[PDB]
């Protein structure tokens, strides 16, 4: 009669009821760490480990889900870290809401393909608008552009101070790891920037290390910490005795040649210590291993080795202070040359003092003049919090440089898509004008999370909203209402021109086109099927 | 077409990459890998000339187990020394091709 | 493909306008050869996407395109769709069982 | 058995008023366990291990290490613990009760419907203003004078256990800093904990201990023939062994003939005779090893006049390197005269206990000492070792900043009044937890009266009328007796690097726990 399969078969509008609920349990969490009224979570594991955090990736990535409908919004969020960087909260809050208003829509018995086809429409116009309504790119402005762009990342977040501290340093770091590329194109690659944590002083003691700030010790006791005009020698093979390989063996006949093979592992090896030394190298970093009988060689002649170091680091330093990256011997059939010209540069080499551990700064670099950041914070929580903060913050800067726009923020982008997107679905709308008017009520759940977080209005405050914004559209007499937004300290709508509220454009293009294409694949799941787990046959 | 009535869809490869929308998508003819470049210190070449090789680059051994006998002081250095110069004879091969 | 460097020759060499590894900002980056000298029988279609599970429905549809064109070689003939045919062939069997 | 259609599986969610007002009261918790261990009249709090060893400390920051605590928001105050203790000596207790307090008068407003981002917009702004306080109330010191570090150290020991041996205590931790502040380059350094080395003997009485000028270690000589008393010793320290060990290779010979395998067995010891006669070419008197040393060498070095300790450790090599002058060399037929480690005194092998205990001491100028600790058991001794740490880091953060800051509540009312005078101009809703960050500074002054047993209503309403006028702005709490005494009379003092980590520590620990409104707990990771 029935299908015999083995699982569970649920049809008709349970599974169009679920998924919208399956939905709204991943944005009914992190609608209360949105904006700068947001406020941070904890994240506590099995094994007793603490995560206060409040961005959208950080929190749904170790949160276990199990319905299929909620990996979707998860694993929405894991992709706006690598699109666009801080666009991780407001996502996931548009996205449910983009299938909560079409669950009332196929309620109604209107077929979900024509509300699929009616939210390309209206997301299709919306990357339309806000491209022909952006303000001025980054040439007016100039750096204040950078710093207010920076400081509305941060505001939803620990570094939210009423300051500039926080904001000069991201400029600051981005500005200075300027690597030009082929056909005109300046990339700032934000992953240079070493981002370390101390548990310290306070936040205002955040050292700019205008260089690199490596996390490795020296190691022997015995070598000078500190070196001025130091030469970085940047090199990958362990420093440790010569050990023959498996195709190799030793297989003496004579007992007079044994001990002139013994000494032979120990003479190769301080050969090209030795070359290396020679040529004025008094920093030599090594991601293999410098054993015990090698560090007597620096101890005498007074170099600093740094053994153990990271792969990714010593890349970040041989392309910042011109050093070489070698591997063995080389040049055409030599023995020992090593090519001391290539040898990198550095201002100063100096180990200082980072409460209670060791960590090696290197200073101008002479060569590309690069930066790391230092943080500092109370305990180690905060220093998992500052860190994906600064992180999200070397983001927004990222883009703005590369893609010189920028759109108001706080809620004033949808309130003008709001109004812009009713007045489209009347124009051309026949059958899917009711899915384009619902995506203009779920992109106004944006400003709608800032009045609830504010503890403000909620219907008076954006219903004030959209009356400025409707006004700019329906009457052309230049009253320039497109940049109006939210003040959560106050509880009226502002102009975020003046008070520098920027946020850049694809923090917003590509939220728009990311949660309505995920609205699509949970829109048709009116079938769905579950088998029973396959665990133990 | 108008030479043959069949079409095999394994000369069609087709790449699944997450990252962006469907309208991403793209119909370049040439050969798309998705393994990592070592060393990614050029990524870029124009006019380039690609080359298959099956040869292992490595230290010269046999499809025969093969030992190497170190008796002698001088002896150490006549493997490591070698075997430089056994590769370097193999890069120089594939760069003089062009 | 060329197993020994003996017979590693200019001939055996390919040819490409550009061979890059383009840095995509999604999952990773892949290589990709613009224009060769005589191509042959051969394309790749990158498909990209917001989630995983639709990555998988785009590899399906594509494979579904790509069999209807397939179908046009074998057979140089096509009928309407959209429940065209099932009602003729309903029509025309009832008045053959007459 | 039909699975259940749930979300989110094995996991809490909680939110609104009960995450807010809970950290609240989890802060207040740990608050009140080290209330007691704060004033000079404060007592030990004995603790249990789950190794088996007790802890009889009074110490905060050894007390919340030895607290396993279920709640999320108490792990965040022992984290807190830890970091004080690893920048300042003695800046521990201080910052769990001032947390706890900043937090106590934040639950206030957490009630009136104000948002938690206008309490932290007022408490980053309250802490900008104390670091401007303590610069204008601090002092210059003379680093030269003797008897001024004295006095700065023997305040931050009143506390702890040492305080009755307070003559002793003062001058061991003053020259084990002056001992260990070594600069080779342009670059000034003191590390009290790789080279400051604090060994404990159980036995004899704690008036007999005294810091040695040099190291010691718990090593006999590998030879009775060899001298546990030489005057002027020439020592060479090593790394690598004295025996025969196998290459790092596949070696393997083949022996054929007869004469082969009575000639291997004597190039083994031709190979030791060879780096024997390496070492010996600079006269040494005392060579020191990490590996072993096979009986072949000990022969060769017992007719040379030579004694060779086998197994010293690693970090008791780098710490007699720095006392002696010599280098930790790792080849023997690479030797030098630098390498030699001369300038040493007098070394003896004493025997303390049934165990002897070799002495390197009386040096010329040595960059590295090791305190000998000598008492009734290793319990009190490890509360000695406990308190040496917190009066050495406190005579560390004077040489690198030569400030002080009047403590005995001194500091905390100076600063009370400077923030209740200034926010008379702030007209604002950041105006109320402004006011309470400064009633907030009053649990310190108010600690050291309930420690002591004196009143807490008649004293601090003329603590607080003290600090009415500008002019006197140092009075304090005298812990002993329970009245008012100024601290430019009593000698209490405490380093601005101190007063600066708690007041940094204790603001932002009360920043991090307001911003938390939700917690998930009961998922799994990898
Ligand atoms: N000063 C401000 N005034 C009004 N709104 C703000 C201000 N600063 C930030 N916001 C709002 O807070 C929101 C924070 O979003 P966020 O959680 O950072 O997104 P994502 O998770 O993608 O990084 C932004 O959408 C922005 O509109
Ligand atoms: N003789 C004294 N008179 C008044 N107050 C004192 C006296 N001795 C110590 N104190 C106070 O006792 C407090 C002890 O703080 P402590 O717990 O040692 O801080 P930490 O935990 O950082 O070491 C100091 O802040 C100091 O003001
Ligand atoms: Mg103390």
């Amino acid at each position: 009669g029935p299908l015999s399969v083995f699982g569970d078969r649920s049809t008709g509008e349970t599974i169009r009821s679920q998924n919208v609920m399956a939905a709204a349990s991943i944005a009914n969490i992190v609608k209360s760490s949105l904006g700068p009224v947001g406020l941070d979570k904890m994240l506590v594991d099995d094994i007793g480990d603490v995560t206060i955090t409040n961005d959208g990736a950080t929190i749904l990535k170790l949160l276990e889900v199990e319905h299929p409908a909620a990996k979707v919004l998860c694993e929405l969020a894991d992709l706006q870290d690598k699109e666009v960087g801080d666009g991780t909260t407001s996502v996931v809050i548009i996205a449910a809401e983009l299938l909560k208003n079409a669950d009332e829509l196929v309620k109604q018995k209107i077929h979900p393909t024509s509300v699929i086809s009616g939210y390309r429409l209206a997301c299709k116009e919306a990357v339309r608008y806000i491209n022909e309504n952006l303000i001025v790119n980054t040439d007016e402005l100039g750096r204040d552009c950078l710093i207010n762009a920076a400081k509305t990342s941060m505001s939803s977040k620990i570094i939210g101070i009423n300051g500039d501290f926080f904001a000069n340093m991201v400029v600051d770091a981005v500005l200075a790891i300027k690597y030009t590329d082929i056909r005109g194109q300046p990339r700032y690659p934000v992953n240079s920037v070493n981002i370390l944590k101390a548990h310290g002083r306070s936040q205002m003691e955040s050292m700019l290390i205008s260089g690199y700030a490596l996390n490795c010790v020296v190691g022997s006791q015995g070598m000078p910490k500190r070196i001025v005009n130091a030469k970085i020698a940047c090199l990958d093979f362990s420093l440790q005795k010569t050990k023959m390989k498996l195709g190799v063996q030793v297989v003496i006949t004579d007992p007079e040649k044994l001990d002139q093979i013994r000494q032979r592992e120990s003479d190769i090896t301080k050969e090209r210590i030795q070359k290396i030394l020679a040529t004025g190298a008094n920093v030599i970093l090594t991601t293999g291993g410098i054993d015990d009988m090698c560090l007597k060689y620096f101890v005498e002649a007074g170099a600093m080795a740094v053994r153990r170091v990271l792969k990714r680091d010593l890349k970040r330093i041989a392309k910042a202070s011109g050093a070489t990256i070698l591997s063995t011997l080389a040049n055409l059939e030599g023995e020992e040359t090593f090519e001391a010209a290539m040898l990198g540069q550095a201002e100063e080499v100096v180990q200082e003092r980072i409460c209670d551990d060791e960590l090696i700064l290197i200073k101008n670099t002479k060569a590309r003049t690069s930066a790391s950041i230092i943080l500092r914070g109370a305990n180690d929580f905060m220093c998992d919090e500052m860190e994906r903060s600064l992180h999200d913050a070397l983001c927004v800067v990222k883009r703005v440089l590369e893609s010189k726009s920028v759109v108001p923020g706080g809620g004033a982008v949808e309130a003008a898509l709001s109004i812009y997107l009713e007045n489209y679905a009347t124009s051309m709308g026949s059958r899917e004008q009711l899915a384009i008017a619902e995506f203009a009520r779920s992109l106004l759940v944006i400003p709608n999370t800032l009045a609830v977080n504010a503890a403000q209005d909620s219907t008076d405050l954006v219903a004030k909203l959209r009356a400025f914004h409707n006004e700019a559209q329906v009457n052309p007499e230049r009253k320039n209402l497109k940049w109006i937004g939210l003040d959560l300290s106050n509880g009226k709508p502002r102009d975020n021109k003046q008070a520098g509220v920027f946020e850049p454009t694809i923090v917003k293009v590509k939220s728009l086109k990311f949660a309505t294409e995920a609205a699509i694949t949970i829109l048709r799941i009116d079938d769905l099927i579950k088998l029973h787990p396959e665990s133990k046959d | 077409p108008a030479t043959a009535t069949s079409v095999d869809l394994r000369d069609i490869k087709i790449v699944k990459k997450l990252g962006g929308t469907i309208d991403d998508c793209e119909l370049v003819e040439g050969l798309v890998l998705t393994q990592k470049v070592s060393n990614s210190g050029i990524t870029r070449v124009e006019k380039a000339k690609i080359g298959l090789i099956q040869f292992c680059l490595s230290a010269p051994k046999t499809d025969m187990d093969n030992q190497i006998v170190v008796s002698d002081y001088a002896q150490m250095d006549r493997v490591l020394r070698e075997e430089r110069a056994y590769i370097l004879n193999l890069v120089k091969q594939i760069k003089k091709t062009g | 493909p060329v197993a020994h460097i003996d017979q590693f020759t200019a001939d055996m060499l390919g040819s490409a306008e550009l061979a890059e590894e383009v840095n995509l900002n999604g999952s990773g980056k892949l290589l990709k050869i613009t224009g060769c000298a005589s191509p042959g029988k051969t394309v790749t279609i990158v498909v990209r996407g917001s989630n995983k599970l639709v990555i998988e429905e785009a590899e399906r549809s594509i494979h579904d395109a790509l069999c209807v064109i397939r179908c046009l070689v074998k057979k140089r003939a096509l009928i309407a769709g959209g429940g065209a045919p099932e009602i003729e062939l309903a029509l025309r069997l009832t008045e053959y069982s007459r | 058995h039909r699975p259940v259609l749930v979300l989110s599986q094995n996991t809490k969610r909680e939110s609104g008023r009960k995450v807010q007002s809970g950290n609240i009261n989890a802060a207040k918790t740990i608050a009140d366990i080290i209330r007691t261990c704060l004033g000079p009249k404060s007592m030990m709090k004995m603790l249990l291990d789950p190794m088996g060893g007790i802890v009889m400390t009074n110490d905060g920051n050894a007390i919340l290490r030895e607290i396993q605590v279920q709640h999320p928001a108490a792990k965040s105050m022992i984290e807190i613990s830890r970091t004080q203790d690893e920048e300042v000596g003695d800046g521990t207790t201080s910052v769990i009760i001032l947390a706890g307090e900043m937090l106590s008068v934040a639950e206030h407003f957490l009630e009136q419907q104000m948002h938690p981002t206008v309490v932290i917009s007022a408490y980053r702004k309250a802490l900008d203003d104390m670091i401007s306080t303590l610069k204008k109330i601090s002092i210059p010191v003379d680093i030269s004078d003797s008897d001024m570090m004295l006095n700065i150290i023997n305040s931050s020991i009143t506390t702890k256990a040492i305080s009755r041996w307070s003559s002793l205590a003062c001058n061991i931790a003053l020259d084990a800093v002056k001992m260990v502040q070594f600069e080779e380059n342009g670059r000034k350094e003191i590390d009290i904990k790789k080279y400051a080395r604090v060994e404990k003997i159980p036995g004899g009485i704690i008036e007999d201990s005294c810091v040695l000028r040099g190291v010691m270690i718990n090593k006999d000589v590998t030879h009775p023939r060899m001298r546990r008393y030489i005057k002027n010793p020439r020592i060479v320290l090593l790394d690598s062994s004295l025996e025969y060990k196998k290459g790092e290779s596949q070696t393997d010979i083949e022996i054929t003939r007869e004469e082969d395998f009575t000639r291997i067995l004597q190039m083994e010891e031709e190979y030791i005779q060879q780096l024997c006669e390496d070492i010996i070419q600079l006269k040494p008197d005392v060579v020191i090893t990490e590996k072993g040393i096979s009986d072949l060498a000990q022969h060769y070095l017992m007719r040379a006049n030579i004694t060779a300790i086998r197994r010293v450790r690693k970090t008791d090599n780098n710490r007699i390197a720095r006392a002696c002058g010599a280098r930790i060399v790792s080849r023997p037929e690479e030797l030098r005269e630098d390498d030699v480690g001369t300038g040493a005194g007098l070394l003896e092998i004493k025997k303390i206990g049934d165990e002897y205990f070799t002495f390197i001491t009386d040096c010329k100028d040595p960059k590295a000492c090791t305190i000998l600790l000598r008492g009734a058991s290793k319990e009190i001794l490890s509360e000695v070792e406990r308190n040496l740490q917190d009066a050495m880091q406190v005579c560390r953060n004077v040489l690198l900043d030569p400030q002080l800051v009047p403590g005995g509540g001194a500091s905390e009312m100076a600063v009370a009044h400077a923030l209740t005078e200034k926010s008379k101009a702030m007209t604002g809703v950041e105006q109320w937890p402004y006011r309470a960050v400064a009633q907030a500074l009053e649990v310190i002054p108010r600690t050291l009266i309930q420690n002591c047993g004196a009143s807490t209503i008649r004293l601090l309403t003329s603590l607080r009328a003290k600090h009415t006028q500008e002019n006197c702005e140092t009075w304090g709490v005298n812990g002993e007796t329970g009245t008012l005494v100024d601290m430019k009379e009593l000698g209490i003092w405490e380093p601005l690097a101190v007063k600066l980590q708690t007041y940094k520590t204790a603001v932002e620990t009360a920043v991090l726990l307001l911003r938390i409104d939700d917690i998930v707990s009961g998922h799994k990771k990898k």
